[PDB]
RNA sequence: AUUCAUAAUAACUUUUCGAAUCGCAUGGCCUUGUGCUGGCGAUGGUUCAUUCAAAUUUCUGCCCUAUCAACUUUCGAUGGUAGGAUAGUGGCCUACCAUGGUUUCAACGGGUAACGGGGAAUAAGGGUUCGAUUCCGGAGAGGGAGCCUGAGAAACGGCUACCACAUCCAAGGAAGGCAGCAGGCGCGCAAAUUACCCAAUCCUAAUUCAGGGAGGUAGUGACAAUAAAUAACGAUACAGGGUCUUGUAAUUGGAAUGAGUACAAUGUAAAUACCUUAACGAGGAACAAUUGGAGGGCAAGUCUGGUGCCAGCAGCC
RNA sequence: UAUCUGGUUGAUCCUGCCAGUAGUCAUAUGCUUGUCUCAAAGAUUAAGCCAUGCAUGUCUAAGUAUAAGCAAAUACAGU
């Protein structure tokens, strides 16, 4: 989430499922947490996990425990009660330890979401990287700034979004168009039962990780 | 910190463990606490005994402060004061360094990896390293 | 898996809580005794129930019973020693008329108040709470201590607490330095 | 359950062991033994909780493996060792002995004896049978078997065996008007002379015993162990003697001894 | 109380046992030979006794149901005989022979959201209800069934097969059992740490030494329970009771102290925390207490304003 | 010592029910939650299903040491 801007900060709670909400320890919680929780309760609520970070800087064991349970509290008055929130020791080698790590991932690997009423019924859309498709000479020919046509890739979620050209579509924070053309790319990060599957059809070692809008 | 009273009772001598056993109360009216160590010293002072060979290890401050009791000993010939003294209370006097180990969730991890093998596991290496180098 | 500790409720909610007589009667004893509430009230009701039925079952008894003369002098015993009965009135049916002035009276509380030195109840509630008390040569800070009656006479102040000499408290240093920095200088 | 029991926790301990319910929720559970183990004494309660010679069980330890603790002459090297009633522990480290013996209240006692008479013990024969061979033998209180023992000595006797090889020294026979120590039920402890044997055929004979104080009571055979004649035991009695003072005259004793 | 203990005669046995073991000491004798003899132990071994146990076992005592009155007895149900098997008694099983055994004092069948007891609550007493659960006993290790080893298991952090689930892969095969400690799923509506340690209590071994999620320590939703802070003493002006006793105040004066912060020391296996303490820390004590209710019942309003309607008076107050 | 008051009546009395106040080793939930001591915690619905880690190993002077193991009595001798 970009943290100073609400606009995306709107759209990331209007759109995520899960969303991992961290808070400084040392210093406690701050107005762009209580916004967004806000939001993220007056507009649907995801599957919130509060995380807690900066616990190194406590020089004591008491003020950390009694800190710790201040923000336990907090967010079981904010979040459902007995709520469980993560806490985060270190930043040692530029990532925390080990063990935390491993409860994240756990606790994120085996739950389950809800079926939220404005997810349902909307078709919604996940933009991965971005491309402008213009001939060079349409550039320079008639002075730059005539508008354009704009291919975005990404995934689809909630609702089949019909497969005849012109639907109309809204992206937040630009406005309201009509959809060109569409279609259907195959998965360039698939899961590996879908490749068993696949092999399974017919009868990824390393690349778990697609990100096309950072560099490798 | 005006001055500090020793007070050793119920002294019962155990030649068991060859050492006296007591109960000591000090009467600190001032400073903080006891100060195990320099109370040690004094205590080693009072009898005959060689300050390695006491030990002094519960106490406890009366409410209100000044008076504090606890629980000490007193050993003779240091030889079998290190001989009959717990570990722990060896090393927190010095007269012991504090070993390191792994933690127990390692130490059992790695005894169950060593379970898992049959003899001293030199033919399995070499049938490995054979097997996947070629 | 392991042994339970005991553990027992000291007081115990009355059925007929806010009628008026019990009311005022206890707010005449809270009032009258710099009580906090009416836990303290409950609390010694529920004493004093205890052994209005001990000695209601002793009574009961023979007279010249083992059992009735043991637990009778140890009852009235312990009860000359907190101070509760007077030195003439060792007789069980003395003891089943008693009241819970009595125990209130014997609190430490009262019996600071009692001996001068605090001007107040609640002066002297205050003076206990913030660590003040020497009982014998130990500090109390416990207002319901119940003070024996061979220990009425040693009530006095800490070798701590700076009513006692022993180096003045902290907005007395406070003070000082502000007369000292500003109007010293 | 499948099997031998091996632990033994707090409260299910032997109320007479006088170990505190707090602090641990095991007890020492005394192994096989001499004795039962409900009317014996480990060795670890005896070195620690009575005579507050160590701290831990592991200071016990380094007590017993020291070789200085000995039951009836003989060096034990075992934490949970079973001692009961006569045995003869004795300490060589501090030249001080011991008889374990009941307390009028029901436990065993400290009762510190000299190092003559910590050379014998008062064992109550029995059985007396037929060994191999021929052989008579008699079986006592704690498991030790004699050979040869002397014709008269019969069933449910007490006989003086000293410290080393057995060999029963002058033993004295079971009848009305001995002295009698009482091992065991609700009158654990008491000492006095047998006035009646009331013999029942098919089980649970009884015996009534009356004290120095004249205060009869009845008992069963098997908590009865004769000592010695009226007005001399064979042993050096504990304090009190066996009398079983009620509360009253205990505490009116206690506050004689009140103050300076 | 015995055909008991024990002894004796005759034989018998795929026939047992009666030390081919280990450590630490270097003593004594002379025929002066690595001669003779000899100490303190460790471990095995036959039987008896003992101890830790186990298996059967006598008497009496369990909730509801008759819209359950007859039940068992083919294919063991009651008993006698002989045998097999058992560690041993025994219809435990087998061959034979009788026809028995239980019951209106309730047999038998059914239900139980029925593990039993010590105990818990409400009572003045009798009763009534609860007891999965810190101790004792029993049973089980997803459901039947069988077995090895061993003194002891019909053992499941042992084995084999069947049933139901379910993991791996190269498709040939291998492997599984959290009603142990953590932890997760079982609804899309939720509840302790996948923490530290054998220091204490004890348990195990060849064993002072190793191991122990048994157990202890700390963390975590106010289970329940104990004690207890959030203020105390004044001066001034009004209101009083009226010259000595109180309230009110965007009035004022100095004392006292811990909730927190923290050198130190204690504590502890190492810590956290408690107890102790140099220093900081209070006027809006902002270092900021809550949950309900108000004619009654079993307490505290004959207090105030606003709103919907009226074919009631006036007509927009 | 042992907490009841009304309605059901114009009164007098059974019987059940309702409204109210109070006590709860009762279930569930809400609000609030500074200190000390203490100690309960997947039975209630499912003896339903389980990812991963641990939970049973053990050596004395005294059973077997030629480790091409480690440091310093030509039969070995420490660990």
């Amino acid at each position: 989430c970009p943290a100073d801007d609400l606009n995306a900060m709107i759209d990331i709670a209007k759109i995520a499922d899960l969303v991992l909400l961290l808070i400084d320890g040392n210093f406690g919680f701050e107005m762009e947490t209580m916004e967004f929780l806000n939001i993220a309760q007056h507009h649907g609520m995801p599957r919130v996990l509060g995380v807690a970070t900066h616990l190194d800087l406590f020089k004591s064991q008491s003020t950390l425990r009694a800190s710790k349970k201040r923000l336990k509290h907090r967010f079981w008055t904010e979040v459902y009660q007995g709520a469980k929130l993560f806490y985060l020791s270190g930043v040692i080698n530029g990532r925390y330890p080990d063990r935390e790590i491993l409860n994240l991932s756990r606790f994120i690997s085996v739950m389950k979401f809800r079926p939220l009423k404005w997810r349902n019924e909307h078709p919604y859309m996940l933009a991965d990287r971005f491309t402008d498709l213009t001939h060079p000479e349409l550039i320079e020919t008639q002075g730059l700034q005539i508008d354009r046509k704009v291919a975005i890739y990404g995934y689809l979620h909630g609702t089949p979004l019909p497969s005849a050209p012109g639907t109309r579509v809204h992206i937040a924070g630009v406005g309201d168009f009509s959809v060109a053309q569409i279609e259907k790319l195959p998965d360039p990060c698939p899961t590996p039962f879908y490749q068993q599957k696949l092999d399974d059809f017919e009868r990824d070692k390393d690349k778990l990780i697609y990100a096309p809008m950072s560099d490798v | 910190s005006d001055a500090v009273t020793i007070r050793t009772r119920k002294v019962i001598s155990n030649p068991l463990l060859a050492r006296k056993q007591f109960v000591v109360d000090v009467l600190h009216p001032n400073r903080a606490n006891v100060s195990k160590d320099e109370l040690r010293e004094k205590l080693a002072e009072v009898y005959k005994a060689e300050k390695d060979a006491v030990s002094v290890f519960g106490f406890r401050t009366q409410f209100g402060g000044g008076k504090s009791v606890g629980f000490g000993l007193v050993y003779n010939s240091v030889a079998e004061a290190k001989k009959f003294e717990p570990t722990y209370r060896l090393v927190r006097y010095g007269l012991a360094e504090k070993v390191e180990k792994a933690s127990r969730q390692q130490r059992k991890q790695k005894k169950n990896r060593d379970k898992k093998i049959f003899g001293t596991g030199k033919r399995l290496a070499k049938k490995v390293a054979r097997r996947n180098a070629d | 898996p392991r042994a339970p500790r005991t553990y027992s409720k000291t007081y115990s909610t009355p059925k007929r809580p806010y009628e008026s007589s019990r009311l005022d009667a206890e707010l005449k004893l809270a009032g009258e005794f710099g009580l906090k509430n009416k836990k303290e009230i409950y609390r010694i009701s529920f004493q004093l129930s205890k052994i209005r039925r001990a000695a209601r079952d002793l009574l009961t008894r023979d007279e010249k019973d083992p059992k009735r003369l043991f637990e009778g002098n140890a009852l009235i015993r312990r009860l000359v020693r907190v101070g509760v009965l007077s030195e003439d009135k060792k007789k069980l049916d003395y003891v089943l008329a008693l009241k819970v002035e009595d125990f209130l009276e014997r609190r430490l509380q009262t019996q600071v108040y009692k001996l001068g030195l605090a001007k107040s109840v609640h002066h002297a509630r205050v003076l206990i709470t913030q660590r003040h008390i020497a009982v014998g040569k130990q500090i109390v800070n416990i207002p319901s201590f119940m003070v024996r009656l061979d220990s009425e006479k040693h009530i006095d102040f800490a070798p701590t607490s700076p009513f006692g000499g022993a180096r003045p408290g902290r907005v007395a240093r406070r003070n000082a330095a502000r007369k000292a920095e500003a109007s010293g200088e | 359950a499948r099997g031998p029991k091996k632990h033994l926790k707090r409260l299910a301990a032997p109320h007479h062991w006088l170990l505190d319910k707090l602090s641990g929720c095991y007890a020492p559970r005394p192994s096989a033994g001499p004795h039962k183990l409900r009317e014996s004494l480990p060795l670890i309660v005896f070195l620690r909780n009575r005579l507050k010679y160590a701290l831990n069980g592991r200071e016990v330890k380094a007590i017993l493996m020291q070789r200085h603790v000995k039951v009836d002459g003989k060096v034990r090297t075992d934490t949970t060792y079973p001692a009961g009633f006569m045995d003869v522990i004795t300490l060589d480290a501090t030249n001080e002995n011991f008889r374990l013996v009941y307390d009028v209240k029901g436990r065993f006692a400290v009762h510190r004896i000299t190092d003559e008479e910590a050379s014998y013990k008062l064992g109550k024969v029995k059985k007396v049978q037929l060994g191999k061979k021929g052989v008579p033998y008699v079986v006592t209180h704690d498991g030790r078997t004699i050979r040869y023992p002397d014709p008269n000595i019969k069933v449910n006797d007490t006989v003086k065996i000293d410290l080393a090889s057995g060999k029963i020294t002058d033993f004295i026979k079971f009848d009305a008007g001995k002295l009698v120590y009482v091992t065991g039920g609700r009158n654990l402890g008491r000492i006095g002379t047998i006035v009646h044997k009331e013999r029942h055929d098919g089980g649970f004979d009884l015996v009534h015993i009356k004290d120095s104080l004249d205060n009869t009571f009845v008992t069963r055979l098997n908590n009865v162990f004769v000592i010695g004649e009226q007005g001399k035991p064979y042993i050096s009695l504990p304090k009190g003697k066996g009398i079983k003072l009620s509360i009253a005259e205990e505490r009116d004793r206690r506050r004689a001894q009140q103050g300076l």
